[PDB]
């Protein structure tokens, strides 16, 4: 029931989520071990995801967040990354799937910084790298990011 | 895990090597939309 909805690149949609993927860019002090070594990005594609159900499991939850919050959803705009992105835009994101020896559990992990979570496109430090030449550090192939609206409502600080 | 009794997500803030860059986690799915797919690559630098 999901549908993409593709943006133009001279779209203000387009131009504002491409500079806050940009612009959110750090050196990781890794050296660039797990997401590759770069200091900007080629943005090749930006899509809309429109999916009704999806939307209002959603906007539904955030209203029993912003009931226990103030009246606040304390909602944000956050990155993530993972092999997983295909079955996260059409079934929705699933805690059943979640990474669970993360460090703050079994969880979805989202990120401030877009580079931080291209970390993880393809999986864990990396891992093994991209499915066709098994370098981390390609810059032939194709990597896909979710740029979504996170409730984060009261949220514990840990560690 | 869930999140904590009465909250409802954890901000962490891991420091990898000196660098501290916030994560945020949530425990149910309905708790975040994807609302932008986003495909790039990763620029080499000359
Ligand atoms: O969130 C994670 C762990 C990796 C990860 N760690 C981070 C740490 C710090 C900052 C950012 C990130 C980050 O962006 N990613 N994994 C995760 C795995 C699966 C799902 C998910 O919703 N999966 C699925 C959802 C729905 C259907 C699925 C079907 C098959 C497999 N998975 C499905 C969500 C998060
Ligand atoms: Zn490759």
């Amino acid at each position: 029931g999901t549908i993409l909805i593709d943006l133009s690149p001279d779209d203000k949609e387009f131009q504002s989520v491409e500079e806050e993927m940009q612009s959110t860019v750090r050196e990781h002090r890794d050296g660039g071990h797990a997401g590759g070594i770069f200091n900007r990005y080629n943005i090749l594609k930006i899509q809309k995801v429109c999916n009704k159900k999806l939307w209002e499991r959603y906007t539904h939850r955030r209203k029993e967040v912003s009931e226990e919050n103030h009246n606040h959803a304390n909602e944000r705009m956050l990155f993530h990354g993972s092999p997983f992105v295909n079955a996260i835009i059409h079934k929705g994101f699933d805690e059943r799937h979640a990474y669970i020896g993360g460090m703050f559990g079994a969880g979805i992990y989202f990120a401030e910084n877009s580079s931080k979570s291209n970390q993880y496109v393809y999986g864990i430090g990396g891992g093994t790298g991209c499915p066709v030449h098994k370098d981390r550090s390609c810059y032939i192939c194709h990597r896909q990011l979710l740029f979504c609206r996170v409730t984060l409502g009261k949220s514990f600080l840990q560690f | 895990a869930h999140s904590p009794p009465g909250h409802h997500s954890v901000t962490g803030r891991p420091s990898v090597n000196g660098l501290a860059l916030a994560e945020y986690v949530i425990y149910r799915g309905e708790q975040a939309y994807p609302e932008y797919l986003i495909t790039y690559q990763i620029m080499r630098p000359e």
